[PDB]
């Protein structure tokens, strides 16, 4: 259960763009500065930049 | 390279 500090604009066809305050079900946070988050609103998957999200 | 934070 993380929160996108800011709306992230997907940079490639592997990450999902989120908004500020949007909840993101983190998945794998060991690949590096990019973790796989799953949006529950639509139900899609997409990596995400950790600098735009925060552990609440 | 993460993006530029707001």
């Amino acid at each position: 259960t993380f929160v996108a500090l800011y709306d992230y604009e997907s940079r490639t066809e592997t990450d999902l763009s989120f908004k500020k305050g949007e909840r993101l079900q983190i998945v794998n946070n060991t690949e590096g500065d990019w973790w796989l988050a799953h949006s529950l609103t639509t139900g899609q998957t997409g990596y995400i930049p950790s600098n735009y999200v925060a552990p609440s | 390279p993460l993006p530029p934070l707001p």
